[PDB]
């Protein structure tokens, strides 16, 4: 939104950069006039065959005669068009490189100076505007925005005032040369801008439309695949394929009527272009025929003014780009007029000699800028006398600290001031005061370069020996000599990743070459290692004693020796004195102290296509005959024009362009009912295959286990996309860009046959042309990328200081040393300048060479299309006509190039989606193999099991587990913690086999057993039931597939669960809906409701999850309740985490790492002393409290 | 070369 002034934007232009841009924009408004020059010569061109291509059939008597004239006039008249299309080139190539070198070059220059006024603004700032802002924001800020602002002063204005220029010089030549037919194309350009917008409407229809549509489907998709251990226990995979299906269903019937009306549309606009093309064009013979135009001004107005029409759209996108080049400069220029009130960049203030360093803080007041939200500090009052080292002490608030903050002036303080010496901080230099004063900070930081270097951004002036004698002063000098390379030796976020306390002392010792009178030190000590805290505090210690110093830490070994403690209580100073007085004085300090003691590429996705033989054939056969059919209109064209060249006698002529102008547009409708044709085909044949896609991809997904489920690299959402988003893309190659291709082959097929055929060596002439400045087309594009990734890469070096600058600032802005950054800064940018310098350089001939290739190539064109091929009989008609149809096949050749990439991301799409399909699981529910027992009655075999999570094979739930319970007895499990217990159910349904040991249930191993009858059996109710949306009859009902359940079965079942309660409450009873799109209910219903869909099942085996887990007070009651009476006439296994209610057991089981540890009844496990009994006495325990 | 054709 915001922009600039658009003279403060230039500001950095000066001299050589105006001048640049003024012979730039010039260079470029005379590039864009030299076009519609180039058309006001091709009338007459046009003129001169005309009058020779009326003489010549004029006569029908002589005909050698017809040899001297027409040939002489021919001679002068091309050769001096010739020679002025070559002076033209000449002109576009000095003139388009001039442009957008200077242009180019005047950028650089800018930005140049941007980035560092930019990098040095962000340096000069005070550090109550960094706490405000994002660094992260700052930095990305700098480097996205200078480069939005240089292609905002770029060569993009060039090509704006160019455009302009062909825009105006266009419309000049249109109206000199004549006024009517102007306005009457002025006419059609609303009448073409109407039919945009339309299309445009329709387009917006259908996207929110198919969000909506598809969502239907994904929804879907969705909660079954959320759902997946539900609907694979309870295997109702057919049903939600069913479903997903029937959306798909709808899907592609919302899709072909999407494709029916999209194509309609674009056909419907393509017939109003051709009809308003050819009747302007009917006008113009019409006006031609009253002798009133000639045939070449037609040309010439026509061409030169819908040249010019275009010029706008062409040009509009460079205005958006200087647009929001002014934006991006806003917020970068707003930094850079920032003047701060503390600067430190400034020379100013007092340097005062021989410091003593006597330090005072009279009643300051301070809050950091969260502002009145809180005032950490209120009042205060402080003195340090000369040469003594006072130490700040504090429960919370970090209102110590705040006075090493005020005592560097980072900030200045609301009220009052502090005095180091006698004078006010603030009179004193800012750099000074930061240089007399050394700081040692909890966290050290290391700038990534050699030790010396470190050492060395203490002071720019120094020497090894002085380095040397402040790490042994630091007593580093051991530790780091020890390290290989002595002080070369690399340091950072990056490599070399050293202790605390080394960086510490290492920090400790930059600080020291400081040469400081005034020493802060806070909690620097603090977040170290007992070890390595000592050895830094002796250097601590060692840095003291030339020193008035105050020190701030959570360490009370390091106060004592201090010569005055410091308390403070909300802000405000208490307690203040030697220890053993500030002992004596029983108070906060004494407080403390006692308180502290597979790629590929294949056809067999097209195979799958292959279902429809037709839809295809039809459409390629459609899209070829349109292919067939759009050079009809360049051999139109070419004889409407030649037919009114050579017309000869004009009385035949006004005849002939009526029929030519009929036909015109009798190809045009025609072509509307192809382009509708090979649109609804593709696109028909495009939503079906995406049906079956979708759908086989959906099914085999459901065909994977719980195995493949778990896995990270699979989520819900990766599955939905990875689901969405193939189908979506191989619908994108399969659909109009192939129609579309072949309709181009078929297109430069039929033109360049016509041309080649028409022309002798014409069309071999051109055909040497066209090539080379395509490639030649190309091949600058490679460069133009090749540039772009060098530059890149340069700056990321530059920006990389920068981040490590304005990152660890706080820092920087202590030791100074910020020229520092910027000369590293600007040197890290002299590099990238060089580079800008000869971008231009290049840009310039690359491109002028491409405009001078198409310019030159267009006097080669006639020069042999006069001369040696019109001194023989071939005619200018058939060579207006090859032009056209060739160029034009060309220009559609284009869309091949343009519609390169949809199929190498569909290929990676359709990679995946047949893959995906084609994995097949170690356990499938869709083998109808299996045994299927007869015997009714279960029993539970677990036998020597072992088991690893898949997902995590690293800690074992279950080794050597084995259980056993008959059938009619409920078997508790309890453990220790973890899915230990649950595992137990987790395998009884089979999501997976053991690593080692077997589990029988009839006596028969399910491993060798059906897997779904297996799982047919099982009465499973977890944690949380999820319940899909539909009615709660169905959600009931769910208990069994395959058949039906009746109505008065599932009531049996809601009566069993105790669930009728409610169901008969409601006003939609059983047929109320659930699952939070049109109702809401708690966790006891939704149980309830999970116990009716297991009971209704009538399993022999009863599985109970922690049923209870995620409930209360009475809900548990009525709960445990209906489980209780759910239970009994089955075989369960509850592992339900209320011991008091297994109280009443057949059999309970401890486990213990994967062995059962203890077994028994109750009373029995009571009876023996142990975990059990700790299980139960200790839950007990929390009831006891809780009476 | 605008449209049609050429």
């Amino acid at each position: 939104k915001p922009a600039v002034s658009v003279l403060t934007m230039f500001r950095y232009a000066g001299w050589l950069d105006r001048l640049y841009m003024l012979v730039g924009t010039l260079a470029a408004i005379i590039h864009g006039v030299a076009l519609p020059l180039m058309m006001l010569i091709f009338g007459d061109m046009t003129d001169s065959f005309a009058s020779v291509g009326q003489v010549s059939k004029q006569s029908t008597q002589m005909s050698e005669a017809d040899k001297r004239a027409m040939f002489a006039k021919l001679e002068e008249e091309m050769t001096t068009y010739a020679y002025y299309y070559t002076g033209i080139g000449a002109g576009v190539l000095i003139v388009a490189y001039i442009q957008v070198s200077f242009w180019c070059l005047a950028a650089g220059r800018q930005i140049h100076k941007i980035r560092q006024k930019f990098f040095h603004a962000i340096m000069n700032q005070e550090i109550g505007w960094f706490d405000v802002h994002d660094v992260g924001e700052l930095n990305t800020r700098l480097t996205d925005d200078v480069s939005k602002i240089n292609e905002g002063i770029g060569d993009k204005i060039g090509m704006f005032f160019q455009a302009m220029a062909t825009f105006f010089g266009g419309f000049i030549i249109g109206f000199t040369r004549g006024w009517k037919l102007t306005l009457v194309i002025l006419a059609i350009s609303p009448v073409l801008g109407l039919s945009a917008g339309i299309w445009a409407k329709i387009l917006s229809s259908f996207t929110d439309k198919e969000l909506h549509a598809y969502a239907k489907a994904g929804a879907v998709a969705e909660e079954v695949l959320a759902a997946i251990r539900t609907v694979i226990a309870f295997g109702g995979q057919k049903k939600e394929l069913e479903r997903y299906n029937n959306n798909l269903e709808e899907a592609k019937r919302l899709g072909i009527k999407k494709a029916i009306t999209a194509n309609i549309s674009m056909g419907a606009a393509f017939l109003l272009i051709y009809a308003s093309y050819a009747l302007a064009f009917w006008y113009g013979t019409s006006l031609v025929i009253s002798k009133e135009y000639s045939i070449g001004q037609v040309l010439t107005v026509f061409f030169s003014v819908l040249i010019g029409a275009f010029s706008v759209g062409q040009a509009s996108p460079n205005i958006e780009a200087f647009a929001n080049a002014r934006g991006a400069a806003y917020e970068v220029f707003k930094i850079i007029d920032n003047k701060p009130s503390i600067d430190s960049f400034s020379k100013s203030g007092h340097k005062p000699d021989n410091i003593q360093g006597n330090l005072e803080f009279k009643n300051i007041h301070f809050s950091y800028p969260s502002r009145k939200e809180v005032q950490i500090l209120k009042g205060l009052n402080l003195k340090v006398k000369s040469g003594q080292t006072v130490a700040l002490v504090g429960n919370s608030g970090c209102g110590k600290s705040t006075t090493v903050q005020l005592m560097q002036r980072l900030y200045d303080p609301l009220d009052g001031m502090v005095s180091i010496d006698g004078q006010d901080i603030r009179t004193i230099n800012v750099r000074y005061l930061r240089e007399i004063i050394g700081v040692v900070s909890q966290e050290p930081v290391l700038f990534a370069t050699t030790i010396a270097e470190n050492i060395r951004y203490g002071r720019e002036d120094v020497t090894m020996d002085e380095i040397e004698k402040a790490v042994k002063e630091a007593n580093a000098y051991d530790f780091i000599m020890k390290l290989p390379h002595q002080f070369d030796t690399l340091v950072g976020e990056r490599g070399a990743q050293l202790s605390g306390g080394q960086k510490q002392r290492i920090a400790i010792a930059r600080a020291l070459v400081r040469n400081p009178k005034i020493l802060l030190l806070d909690e620097a000590t603090s977040a170290l290692d007992t070890e390595s805290e000592a050895v830094v505090q002796a250097a601590l210690d060692k840095a003291r004693e030339g020193r008035t110093t105050i020190v701030i830490a959570h360490r009370l070994s390091t106060v004592r020796n201090a010569d005055v403690i410091a308390g403070f209580d909300g802000g405000v100073i208490v307690e203040q004195g030697n220890h053993d007085e500030l002992m004596r004085e029983k108070g906060i300090y004494f407080k403390l102290v006692m308180t502290q003691t597979p790629p590929a590429s294949f056809w067999r996705i097209l195979k799958l296509n292959s279902t429809e033989w037709p839809y295809f054939v039809v459409g390629i056969f459609c899209a070829i005959i349109n292919g067939g059919l759009q050079p009809a209109f360049s051999v139109i064209f070419s004889k409407v024009v030649g037919v009114f060249t050579n017309g000869g006698p004009p009385e035949t002529q006004r005849q002939n362009s009526n029929l030519f102008s009929l036909l015109f547009l009798i190809l045009g409708i025609i072509s509307f009912i192809t382009f509708f044709l090979q649109g609804f085909t593709f696109g028909k044949a495009g939503e079906i295959l995406t049906k079956r896609l979708r759908y086989m991809v959906f099914k085999s997904m459901l065909r994977q286990d719980v195995s493949w489920f778990d896995d990270p690299k699979n989520t819900t959402g990766a599955l939905t996309t990875r689901l969405a988003n193939d189908a979506a893309q191989v619908k994108g190659a399969t659909g109009s860009r192939l129609a579309v291709i072949f309709q181009n082959i078929a297109n430069l097929g039929t033109g360049i046959i016509i041309s080649l055929i028409y022309g002798w060596q014409l069309t071999l002439l051109l055909l040497a042309i066209v090539p080379i400045i395509a490639i030649a087309g190309v091949v600058e594009m490679k460069m133009l990328s090749g540039q772009a990734l060098k530059d890149k890469k340069e700056l990321e070096g530059s920006g990389k200081i920068a981040t490590e600058a304005i990152e660890n600032f706080r820092t920087v802005v202590s030791l100074t040393r910020e020229q520092k950054f910027e000369t590293m800064y600007a040197q890290s940018l002299q590099i990238p300048y060089r580079n800008a310098m000869k971008k231009a350089h290049v840009f310039g001939i690359t491109f002028s060479f491409t405009q001078a290739m198409m310019y030159f190539s267009y006097a080669a064109c006639f020069r042999f299309g006069a001369y040696l091929v019109t001194q023989q009989l071939m005619t200018f008609e058939n060579v207006l006509l090859v032009f056209s149809a060739i160029v034009f096949g060309a220009m559609a050749v284009g869309q091949v190039s343009s519609f390169a990439p949809d199929y190498a991301k569909a290929t990676v799409s359709a990679s995946h989606i047949i893959r995906i399909i084609e994995k097949t699981p170690e356990i499938d529910s869709y083998s109808t193999q299996g045994l299927k027992p007869n015997m009714l009655e279960g029993n539970v075999q677990f036998s020597g099991v072992v088991f690893n999570y898949p997902t995590r094979p690293s800690i074992p739930v279950l080794q050597g587990l084995s259980l056993e319970v008959k059938k009619g007895q409920t078997l508790a499990l309890v453990g220790s913690s973890g899915c230990g217990k649950s595992t137990v159910v987790q395998l009884l349904e089979r999501f997976y086999d053991p690593m080692a040991g077997s589990v029988f249930l009839d006596g028969k191993e399910i491993k060798q057993l059906n897997v779904q009858w297996l799982r047919a059996q099982l009465g499973i109710v977890s944690q949380e039931p999820i319940l899909f949306d539909c009615s709660i009859a169905e959600n009931i009902a769910y208990g069994d597939n395959s058949r039906v359940v009746s109505y008065e079965e599932i009531v049996r079942a809601a009566k069993e669960a105790n669930i009728h309660q409610f169901i008969d409450s409601l006003p939609d009873k059983y047929n109320t809906r659930v699952g939070d799109k049109g109702t809401q209910l708690s966790g006891g219903q939704k149980q309830r409701i999970a116990i009716a869909r297991a009971l209704v099942r009538q399993p022999h085996i009863l599985l109970l999850d922690e049923a209870t887990s995620a409930l209360d007070t009475e809900s548990e009651k009525v709960v445990q309740e209906a489980l209780d009476k759910a239970r009994e006439g089955r075989t369960c296994i509850v592992i339900a985490h209320r011991l008091s209610t297994i109280q009443n057991a057949d059999l309970i089981v401890v486990i213990q790492n994967g062995k059962v540890k203890e077994h028994g009844t109750h009373q029995q496990l009571l009876a023996q002393k142990g975990i059990y009994f700790s299980m139960v006495s200790v839950q007990a325990g929390a009831k006891r409290s809780l009476e | 070369x605008l449209x049609l054709x050429l």
